[PDB]
């Protein structure tokens, strides 16, 4: 029941109708717990809660000491093959074929491959800067030879030059800016195909900060309980105080009466 | 199984000295640039000249 | 180091990036324009000697329409590199830190669950006793009840 | 068996020198670009953008 | 005893998948043959220049 | 046999030390000259951290 309040607490989902519900679960939880009382003795349902409370005790040690081991076996270990297929495994469900559990890259290991992937741009680059000078002294010596063909000392002559290198001007600078936007093409089709996945980032980002708000409650809740419990605790001494003192002060004395 | 077991170690050492010549062969190409670029500036402003034809 | 150093690194490797990609773009758009003028140089070396017998007035129209022409063009030329482009490079150098941060948040979420898990076993053992304390509890109001009777 | 653990310790090495190496590289290619550069354009390409 | 335990470590050092560098996991034999391709392309790409 | 292998380990060895005190050490001393220099250089020009506006 209390686990119940608990899950509703964190999941923010108040269905309507779930009070009506809660009462009557209630309500059957204080009917058993009142036939508990009628049907045993205290001194028996005592000596029951510290049996639980032990039991209890006992279960927190084991998961103390289980997740110890699970923390220290970082992965040398070898698969042994143990063998019979005894166990369901079924547990609550079922559930683990996970365990790819692969260790995760750690934070160097993924930046070694973001500047191995940096050396390859500029290695990209070195080899480009070769290729374009080889070309520009290509085309410088293209246009020394048209100018000799030119060199006939007539005004048209000088003219026909100047003509030439300002439609070369022009066919250059046409070629740069339909390069450039070429490459913004590129750019902008590797930036929209990793579109996708930046939305699944933010998606994931989304789901972190959900779930530090989710730790967050449950950590409230946490701290409700622990001081709840030390709450129940005092009360419990005082209401066995308030029955003793009842029983000193109004009951014994009728006798004499 | 021993000669594999040396086998792996011959190659480390290639490796490593690939690695090594790659950086030493880098630092020289970033050194001739250097030395290029300062030679360079000076042609460079030569051939835009021929814009000046004004008289 | 401290997240603070990472997210230092990661920014060195983006501006590392940035720096290297512009300039690649660069020659890239360079030895493109050269290879276009190439091309066009060498198909216009054998049709110049006969437009030396065009009408000067012909030509001089035509310099100055090419003039006009470049200057449209170059101011093109040069609204793509200096806006169009280093916003994009920018942007693409932002996506190399995904892979980095895709590991984080990975090993994050794992974490989370983690502390999650532990949590909620926490939180039973609690109402666990939580439950026992109001059962005792209860019993003490019910006797009360009996010796007032 | 000191030879086998050797083998994967120094391999380990090898690999921290590869990105070392690599890191080097990408700074140097770096300067030797802003060095062509104007101080004002790569400020352009760096931050332009984020610079009211 | 000693010739058949040398025989099985180097047989579980060549046949062994571990993250060496990276996301992808490999054995040492692979991940040596990447770098090494790795550093022939980019010396290839310096001798063409 | 055993002089050999032991050899090679020695080699190994040499070559990790090697690596590790020689090769890295100057590595990573060129890494933080590099590193620090640029930042002073663009923290003057842009009279605050670099990095905060990349934040």
């Amino acid at each position: 029941f209390l686990r119940s309040l608990h899950d509703d607490s964190i999941s923010s989902s108040v269905h309507p109708g779930k009070e009506d519900l809660r009462s009557l679960s209630h309500q059957q939880w204080m009917s058993m717990a009142e036939k508990v009382w009628n049907t045993h003795t205290p001194n028996h349902i005592l000596a029951a809660l510290e049996r639980l409370t032990l039991n209890s005790t006992q279960e927190l040690k084991k998961l103390q000491f289980s997740q110890a081991a699970d923390l220290s076996k970082g992965p040398s270990c070898q698969l042994k093959e143990f063998s019979e297929p005894i166990t369901q495994s079924r547990s609550c469900n079922e559930s683990t074929h996970l365990d790819p559990q692969e260790t995760l890259p750690s934070f160097h290991s993924l930046i070694q491959e973001g500047w191995a992937n940096s050396v390859k741009v500029s290695s990209e680059l070195r080899r480009v800067q070769s290729q374009a000078q080889a070309l520009s002294e290509h085309l410088a010596e293209r246009i020394q030879e048209i100018h000799k063909k030119l060199s006939d000392g007539s005004e048209v002559s000088v003219l026909t030059r100047a003509a030439f290198d300002a439609e070369l001007r022009c066919v250059i600078l046409r070629g740069c800016r339909d390069a450039l936007m070429q490459e913004c093409r590129m750019l902008q089709e590797e930036a929209a195909g990793k579109k996708q996945e930046m939305k699944l980032l933010q998606q994931q980002q989304q789901n972190i900060q959900e779930a530090c708000l989710l730790l967050d409650k449950k950590q409230k809740h946490i701290q409700i309980l622990i001081k709840g419990n030390s709450s129940s605790k005092s009360q419990i001494r005082r209401s066995s105080v308030e029955a003793q003192k009842y029983v000193q002060d109004k009951l014994l004395p009728w006798p004499q009466e | 199984a021993l000669m594999r077991m040396e086998s792996l170690e011959a190659e480390m050492e290639e490796v490593t000295e690939q690695i090594l010549t790659w950086r030493e062969q880098q630092k020289t190409a970033f050194q001739m640039n250097s030395d290029a670029n300062s030679s360079c500036i000076t042609a460079q402003t030569s051939y835009l000249s021929i814009e000046n034809l004004h008289p | 180091g401290t997240t603070e150093d990472k997210c230092k690194e990661m920014m060195r490797l983006q501006l590392a990036y940035i720096c290297a990609k512009h300039k690649l773009i660069q020659m890239k758009a360079k030895s493109a324009s050269l290879k276009v003028g190439l091309q066009w140089a060498e198909n216009n070396a054998s049709v110049v000697q006969d437009k030396a017998s065009q009408k000067e007035e012909n030509l001089k129209v035509r310099i100055t329409s090419l003039k006009n022409e470049t200057l449209q063009i170059e101011n093109h030329t040069n609204s793509i590199s200096n806006e169009k482009l280093p916003g994009l490079v920018r942007d693409n150098a932002q996506l190399l830190n995904m892979p980095i941060v895709k590991g984080d948040y990975d090993l994050q979420m794992a974490h989370q669950t983690s502390c999650s898990s532990r949590q909620d076993l926490v939180c039973d053992h609690l109402m666990k006793q939580k439950a026992s304390f109001e059962l005792l509890q209860l019993g003490y109001e019910l006797e009360l009840r009996k010796h007032r009777d | 068996l000191k030879t086998d653990e050797e083998l994967a310790r120094s391999f380990r090495q090898i690999l921290d020198l590869s990105f070392k190496v690599n890191k080097e590289i990408s700074l140097q290619s770096q300067k030797a670009v802003e060095e062509t550069c104007e101080s004002a354009l790569v400020r352009q390409w760096y931050f332009d953008g984020s610079l009211p | 005893e000693t010739s058949e335990n040398i025989v099985d470590v180097v047989r579980e050092r060549h046949q062994s998948k571990e993250k060496w560098a990276g996301s992808t996991i490999s054995t040492l034999c692979e991940k040596m043959k990447e770098l090494r391709q790795s550093y022939e392309a980019f010396q290839q790409s310096s001798l063409q220049d | 046999k055993a002089k050999f292998e032991s050899e090679v380990l020695t080699r190994l060895r040499n070559m990790r030390h090697k690596i590790k005190r020689e090769d890295l050490v100057s590595i990573e001393k060129i890494i933080a000259d590099r590193e620090r220099e640029w930042e002073r250089k663009w923290e003057k020009i842009l009279g605050k951290c670099p990095f905060s506006l990349l934040k």
